[PDB]
């Protein structure tokens, strides 16, 4: 359902919903995945912070945007 | 990205 095989995610954040930001993995502060995306196992030893859109903050999930990230990614809705 |  929240599949995107061969293209970017782009999930636009709605007010309230959850994103992931990663120190080691983001190019900077603005790179950012969904719910639907973030793998905890692309992460192990990284420090991740959770935060929530609000109505002052927008933007999109970069979940397959390889410009975005120094670490190839592996999307958590490709798993079964 | 998330910005604004
Ligand atoms: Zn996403
Ligand atoms: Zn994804
Ligand atoms: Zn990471």
């Amino acid at each position: 359902v929240h599949k995107h095989t061969g293209r970017n995610c782009g999930r636009k954040f709605k007010i309230g919903e959850p994103l992931y930001r990663c120190h080691e993995c983001g190019c900077d502060d603005t790179c950012v995945l969904c719910i639907h995306c973030f793998n905890p196992k692309d992460h192990v030893n990284h420090h991740v912070c959770t935060d929530i859109c609000t109505e002052f903050t927008s933007g999109i999930c970069d979940c397959g945007d390889e410009e975005a990230w120094n670490s190839p990614l592996h999307c958590k809705a490709e798993e079964q | 990205r998330l910005g604004e």
